[PDB]
């Protein structure tokens, strides 16, 4: 949860402004932990980009989440290094420095450290052909 | 001061209370028309009417002075 | 005496009379209203759902929305073998599209709401959208319009409310100088009612008439072709800067597969008819060739981005700014609407909302001791200084010289406008007609008209008859239409007109009480039969429906679409 | 070919001021795979590009006819024409007038045997649709081509229309 | 344009009021009059208060005339600053002269001023200099002269006053074509 | 089908369809056109 939110925020202004008609926001995090796909989405309800909420594993609950600073905008091969704080509902707090970047997304705090490395998507996007080509050619 | 066809009702103010804020002393009924007037004259208002007696176009339902 | 101070302080303070200060105690009353205001949103919020995902609700708990139970089977089966072929059922190519972070508006929906009534007296054409979904989008830095024709051709492609929406939208881009974005899968036409769609104006001829004034002033217009689009719909990638055909299932015909039988009836594959044909053939039709839906979504973001409008949008709207909120609770604004259905019109106020709405809740009050019915001011919108002209009660003669007023000080200085309509409330006495009333309504309908400064109005409620004439309507040019779910919009008279129209219908004196039952409750179910979630929008009557908490981001998203303008 | 030299004349007519006049007639769009490999969408864009654009007045009367897409090419009421007139032999319809008949008979639920009964009830009836519309109903009562007249006062009410056409900016 | 009616405008002076977007009258002083108070007399001089004949009337009288009323001077500033301020010409202004600049002073003491200048009432015209005068007014104390050797009398060049460019003639003996 | 991003990552990643990839590898084709190239400049 912490480390999926990490890789929007310190990227974009995802949840920052969002906006749309009698309905509520979405958007999904696709994680390659292991040699298994990993799907994440998070949500919010009411008009608060603070309340949000995730559903991993089966596993569904609420937190907040209060940002720091907004660091390197160049967002270079280091990309983004900024503390983060995260109110879940049970009770707990939590603050993580999280350095993403497009390959992984790498959080430390009192856990310990985890990287998780993001399902990559690539494959010759445009020249995806499997046309027979059987005759007529050159 | 209201209109003609008056039948003031429904009056939701206590009379010799202070009003500054503009909260709706009178409400008279013309075709439906509450038309609520909602005087903000600061001061106690004195009521000279009772609910559901018609009153005459441009009558003193009550005098909004200052607090004496 | 003993008081010099230089003007802040009594400004710049959390003390300026600038601001309102209308705290509700949340009373019976508040309650009463507040709560209803909840009954009325709940389902405006819903049906949405429904629409969405249009027919495919798997929580089958939907008695929230009075809509019908619709064999759910029938469309999943539907959607799966349309998403079997390899293209996205859905809205989705839109998000896909847009850039993540950013905003959305959905300018029309619940579109078609149970328009048509079929056949069977019990059933209605299920048009969940009115086939398409329209909404202005922000690409790549670039604010657009977006259209994409919905896979839902078992009506038929196209219908009386889904050209004037596509219409709408053109009309709308180029007033907004917004370019274009049309995703295109078609049925081709529709062969039923062909006379209320095909001849006449305001038809199909006129997209493809606007498809070439905007390109006359310069307007770039993107299509994407990801089904076939045939009797006439072919002329849309043709008429086009760029174009996209998806390498299998994208087709484009002059005539139909089965055309060719019947007349000459050599048939050939549909590929070579006029669909992707990829082997360099000699039309050089289609600028774009993409294996892919992502590839092909990419490339129109590709095109897009070499426009140079990003300089210019980010010039004209600041993008890092400061947010301002409001210094009362936005969910309040329930409260201060009355209930429904009231013999007798209930109270109400404006202060409040206003209060609520604007930022920091302040205002800038013209003449309010004089024509106290009508008002009247400038205030803020999320950094952008906007005029509101909001109404209350039954209108003067001096009601309407000052809205002239404010309306020529307004567009003297290049302010936007803002509408929130009420009812009519033109006093009918002698001697105010003997004042010259209709000389005074009629100086301010000239400066309504007048006005070429963008005009934006949305429905507070009770918004009947011919007042509406007096502050602003739909035809009178308004760049965008939203309206709330408390909203009746119906004939000079909504209660008055079921007591006049008593008296004069072929009554006889006697039998009072069966006549006012047939007369009467008649009257007031026409008028009221009638309301903000059928006769409108699902009608592209007053396009736009909202909810009241979330008016201000509405505005706001409009303001920051009329400033592109020339 | 013939959506080419439309537009080079259109073209011209523009450039010097000429106003034009429309003779409507059928759609007559050619369905052969060799001419739809040939860009014929491409000319036919070329056409209608040319006609929506140009800034000269522009009035229509219908012969006869005109059903379809076709008049999309020449001219329509969505092309803003300054005036419209027509002829009693006029219908207007969709992209096929005795075509439509032929082609939607295949693809409506139908059996294969009953076949007389079936051209009876489908034939005959889109028969019956495409020429209930005509000139003095689905026209002008309308408003749809508002002007009716007669073939042979055409010059006259022509002339009319031209000089109500030059007095304009 | 805005107008600020403290007390009586009157004899045809009741018309820039009128002639106003925006005007301001006091609650009790603020008066504006066509016709006097001593002119009702003499002509159906049934003659009624002050406030009656056009003065300040907080009473939501039939006439829409005056856009603000204000209880205090204070108030009439106040709301005369607030009409002011939307007007849209801040960003102009701020945009067209710029309000963060680094003041540069000239090279010489501009106290020196009054000593090149030349004494009074002197029988013949007494000596001058101009080069001086420009020395100690411009910017960095400098000057772009044009043709100097040549029609020795007047003097025109560039200059810089407070970055911004500026042209200066100033004359210095007899004139000659 | 199992792909679904938001168009960059297609983009802005370092791996766009848009850039090119021509490498040559300096055979004696390359070294018979550099060569002349370089013949066809110093002067
Ligand atoms: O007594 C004065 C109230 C007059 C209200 C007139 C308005 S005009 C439209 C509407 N229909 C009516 O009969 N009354 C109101
Ligand atoms: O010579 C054979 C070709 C016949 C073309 C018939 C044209 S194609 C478009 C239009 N629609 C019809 O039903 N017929 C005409």
């Amino acid at each position: 949860a912490m480390a999926a939110t990490a890789w929007l925020l310190n990227r974009c202004d995802n949840w920052r402004g969002a906006f749309r008609l009698n309905s509520d926001t979405n958007a999904t995090v696709h994680f390659y932990i292991d040699d298994h796909p990993v799907e994440v989405r998070l949500h919010t309800e009411g008009a608060n980009y603070h309340k949000i909420f995730f559903s991993v594993w089966d596993h569904d609950g609420s937190f907040e989440v209060c940002s720091g600073p907004v660091t390197s905008k160049h967002r270079d091969q280091k990309s983004i290094v900024n503390d983060f704080t995260f109110l879940f509902e049970n009770g707990m707090h939590h603050t993580v420095l999280a350095v993403a970047t497009e390959g992984d997304v790498t959080v430390i705090g009192s856990f310990g450290l985890h990287q998780l490395r993001l399902l990559p998507l690539t494959d010759g996007f445009g020249d995806s052909s499997t046309a027979g080509g059987t005759s007529t050619k050159i | 001061v209201s209109p003609m066809p008056g039948k003031v009702s429904k009056l939701l103010v206590k009379s010799g209370d202070l009003v500054e804020k503009g909260q709706v002393l009178v409400i008279v009924e013309a075709m439906k028309m509450e038309h609520p007037v909602r005087a903000l004259q600061d001061g106690r208002v004195s009521f000279l009417v009772k609910e559901g007696e018609v009153v005459g176009g441009d009558h003193v339902l009550a005098t909004v002075a200052e607090e004496e | 005496y003993a008081h010099h101070p230089i003007d802040y302080e009594r400004s710049t303070s959390k003390s300026p009379n600038i601001l309102r200060l209308p705290a509700n105690t949340s009373d019976p009353t508040y309650q009463e209203n507040m709560a209803r205001m909840e009954g009325l949103v709940e389902q405006l919020r819903a049906r949405v759902r429904y629409v969405q995902a249009g027919g495919v609700v798997p929580e089958e708990e939907a008695a929230k929305a009075g809509v019908s139970i619709s064999s759910i089977e029938a469309d999943d089966r539907v959607r799966k073998l349309h998403l079997s072929r390899g293209k996205m059922l859905a809205r989705d190519r839109i998000e896909r599209l847009i850039d993540p972070g950013t905003r959305f508006l959905e300018l029309s929906q619940l579109a078609g709401w149970d328009l048509y009534w079929d056949d069977k007296k019990k059933e209605y054409e299920r048009c969940y959208s009115g086939g398409i979904v329209t909404g202005i989008g922000l690409v790549n830095g670039v604010r657009c319009m977006l259209v994409a024709n919905d896979a839902t051709v078992k009506g038929g492609t196209y219908y009386p409310i889904t050209v004037k929406k596509h219409l709408r939208a053109q009309k709308i881009a180029e007033q907004n100088h917004l370019p274009c974005i049309y995703l295109v899968d078609s049925g081709g036409a529709n062969l039923s009612r062909q006379d209320d769609v095909f001849p006449d104006e305001q038809h199909f001829g006129r997209i493809f008439y606007n498809e070439a004034q905007m390109s006359i002033k310069s307007i770039s217009q993107i299509a994407v072709v990801m089904g076939s689009c045939t009797a006439g719909g072919a002329y849309v990638p043709a008429m086009a800067d760029e174009n996209i055909i998806v390498a299998r299932n994208g087709t484009i015909f002059l005539g139909g597969p089965p055309l060719v039988l019947a007349a000459t009836g050599e048939k050939v594959s549909s590929e070579e008819l006029g669909g992707a044909d990829v082997h360099c053939r000699i039309s050089g039709v289609g600028d774009h060739y993409a294996t892919d839906d992502l590839h092909a979504l990419y490339l129109a973001r590709r095109a897009v981005a070499n426009l140079n409008l990003k300089e210019h949008n980010e010039a004209r709207n600041p993008t890092d700014v400061k947010p301002v909120p409001p210094l009362y609770d936005p969910r309040e604004l329930g409260g201060f609407i009355p209930d429904m259905l009231s013999d007798v019109v209930k109270s109400f106020d404006v202060r409040a909302i206003i209060a609520r709405i604007v930022d920091g809740s302040r205002f800038d009050e013209f003449k309010a001791l004089y024509g106290n019915t009508l008002v009247c001011g400038f205030a803020r919108i999320e950094g952008m200084q906007v005029g509101i002209i909001a109404n209350q009660g039954i209108l003067y003669s001096e009601s309407a010289l000052k809205g002239a007023h404010f309306i020529g000080l307004c567009t003297q200085r290049n302010v936007p406008l803002l509408f929130l309509q009420n009812i009519t409330g033109f006093m009918v006495g002698k001697k105010y007609e003997e004042g010259g009333i209709a000389r005074n309504g009629a100086r301010l309908v000239m400066a309504v008209s007048s006005a070429p400064v963008p005009k934006v109005t949305v429905l507070i409620g009770g918004s009947y008859g011919a007042g509406n004439y007096g502050m602003c309507g739909r035809a009178f040019e308004p760049r965008f239409l939203f309206m709330w779910p408390n909203a009746r919009i119906s004939v000079m008279g909504g209660t008055q007109a079921a007591t006049v129209l008593t008296l004069t219908n072929r009554n006889l004196k006697n039998a009072s009480e069966a006549e006012i039952a047939a007369f009467k409750d008649k009257v007031k179910k026409k008028y009221e039969k009638e309301g903000s979630c059928y006769y409108s929008t699902a009608r592209l009557w007053d396009d736009g429906v909202i909810a009241p908490e979330d008016t201000r981001v509405v505005v706001a998203e409009a303001l920051r679409a009329t400033r592109l303008a020339p």
